[PDB]
């Protein structure tokens, strides 16, 4: 499911050396993006917006590079933010609208220190890499490793980055855990203490309730597995352009269904999508997936929205 | 045949969908 | 009405008389109607008339100010008085945007705005200006591309006035100051937006974009002032839905010389929409037609 | 006649206008 063939087959794949720590770079913003992307996630994206398809047809012949910042207030408010470069590319055109369809990744970290916009419209962020510590961290890697067989990895193998960094961050990319707190991982620069963090984190970490309400609890971390090789969480963009984070779970409590079940433009192939909505407040919370098929594994799953979720 | 961008849950009414729309942005 | 063309250059700075009454996000190009009681209000219409004729008009995001505006020109002008009280009454043009530097109130009320003439962008796509053209005879049908501008920034400029967006999105416009992101930016909204809705509910559409007919050279979308100086943008749509009339047709200041008009509210929750116009001679083809506020509106 | 002066609409009782008007303020 993480090669979002939904999106696309005939797309180009293209990756590039990254800047050097401490560099001073000038990149180029989506402002439309409003996600704490993490280093190593897959960022889905199918824009419309005419100004938005120049400039990444301009970043396709440069460095494929633009960055998403971080917005704690959003009033724009970002003081960091990451990098993201283009891997798969695809141009379309439907019902008179020209669509350019993206696939980036995650790549480096950096520090805000400048942004204007330009006389072509688009807006140029001036920014510094942040340094990637690391060090030895077996003792704590294995700690996580442990605690996640005992949510998800129970049936889950320990096919997870050997390299401390890179591990900080898958750990990062699928926790259940909210924007703010997402955010101070990533301002951590030592996988050292971001890997502490987290395994601080992973154990003060229970229930999901709805956002709105704040009095539903939907599922719990014992619910949370893969279906994919994204681990928990993953990002998929709806043929709208919406990109929205999807935490897997097996089942969940406190949400109406709305109407019946589709097939079209399923993230999740073989399953069927039917939305998922709060008993008490009504707020989308995400979807329930159904097999469309006996042989299928798993028969029946939830796909919930991060953004709709709040940890506890 | 009511369809919402966002989350692609279809209604048979409008007004349903418009109520609907305006629960994605708080209201 | 007195008929009567300042032009500040780009980047420079003026301090140009603000009306406070007027809470409108004017495009250049787009002509403003407004009626004046209030004595400083007519003083500084007389010292206009004297000087350079135009005012500014504030671009107001709320959170009150404001940071741009468009500045105004007044090109017909009438004084009259009833009760004593006399009356102005003005037609101006918008003419150029701005930055808002410093908002300053003088005695009187009257706010002096020190501000920045933005530049211009212009650039090329004549395929952009086709396309959109195109979209926009399909929305009216009665549109006369002999009556649309050929420069990009003009063009660029009467679609931003004649489009039924809401405010914020006017507002990010006139921002952009490349017209090809400003042309851009409106193909992005024709081809994002096919109904209209009520704002205070936001849970009934009143009407969609194949409704929407010009009858006359300002295009779909007009400024008209009511007896009382409140400035109503209005829609002309042919057909409308979830609407009730408020009692019998008027007549009385008619906008539409010919037509009737009953106030028009939403089903659900009772807000002014526009008004229906009916006609009165069986001669005038239209016969019934609607007149929705920009105010009362928002794009799906 | 109990006129508003915002949109022209005419009504029979005050009460009604009021109620009216206060759909256009705060609107
Ligand atoms: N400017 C501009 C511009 C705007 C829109 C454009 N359109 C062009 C034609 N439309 C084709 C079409 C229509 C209808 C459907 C039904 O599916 C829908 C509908 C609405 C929201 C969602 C979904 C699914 N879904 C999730 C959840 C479940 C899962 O597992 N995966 C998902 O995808 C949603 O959130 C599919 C494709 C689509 C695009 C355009 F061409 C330009
Ligand atoms: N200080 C001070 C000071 C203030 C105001 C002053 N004036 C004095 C003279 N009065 C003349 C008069 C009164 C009553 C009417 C009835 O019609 C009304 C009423 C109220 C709002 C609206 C309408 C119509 N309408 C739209 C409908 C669609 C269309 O086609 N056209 C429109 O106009 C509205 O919005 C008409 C004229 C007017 C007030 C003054 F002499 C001093
Ligand atoms: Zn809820
Ligand atoms: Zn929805
Ligand atoms: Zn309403
Ligand atoms: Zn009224």
């Amino acid at each position: 499911p993480t090669s979002h063939t939904y999106l696309g087959a005939d797309m180009e794949e293209f990756g590039r050396t990254l800047h050097d720590d401490d560099s001073i770079q000038v990149i180029p913003v989506l402002p439309q993006v409003m996600m704490i992307l993490v280093p190593g996630q897959t960022l889905p994206l199918q824009l419309f917006h005419p100004q938005e398809v120049s400039m990444v047809r301009n970043l396709i012949q440069n460095d494929r590079t633009f960055a998403v910042l971080a917005y704690s207030n959003v009033e724009r408010e970002a003081e960091f933010g990451t990098t993201a470069e283009i891997y798969a590319y695809r141009e379309e055109q439907d019902f008179g609208i020209e669509i350019v369809k993206v696939k980036a990744i995650g790549r480096q970290r950096f520090k805000v220190l400048e942004l204007r916009t330009q006389s072509d419209g688009i807006q140029q962020a001036k920014v510094q890499i942040l340094p990637e510590g690391s060090g030895d961290a077996e003792t704590l890697m294995d700690r996580i490793k442990k605690q996640l067989r005992e949510w998800d990895e129970n049936l889950k193998d320990d096919s997870l980055p050997s390299n401390p960094i890179d591990f900080s961050y898958w750990v990062a990319a699928n926790l259940p855990i909210d924007d703010s707190l997402r955010i101070q991982l990533l301002k951590i620069d030592s996988a050292i203490q971001r890997l502490r963090c987290e395994l601080d984190i992973m154990n003060k970490c229970t229930s999901l309730c709805c956002k709105q309400c704040q009095e539903t609890e939907i599922t719990t971390k014992n619910e949370i597995f893969s279906l994919s090789r994204e681990g928990p969480m993953a990002a998929y963009v709806n043929p709208h352009g919406y990109v929205h984070e999807i935490l897997t779970v097996y089942k969940a409590c406190n949400l109406n269904l709305i109407g019946r079940p589709s097939t079209e433009h399923s993230w999740f192939p073989g399953y069927a999508w039917t939305v998922a909505q709060c008993k008490i407040c009504a707020s989308h919370i995400g979807w329930k997936f159904t097999a469309t098929k006996k042989d299928m594994s798993p028969q029946k799953f939830w796909g919930l929205t991060r953004s709709a979720l709040i940890p506890t | 045949p009511f369809q919402c961008n966002q989350c692609g849950a279809s209604f048979t009414q409008k007004g349903n969908l418009l109520r609907h729309i305006k629960l994605h942005s708080g209201e």
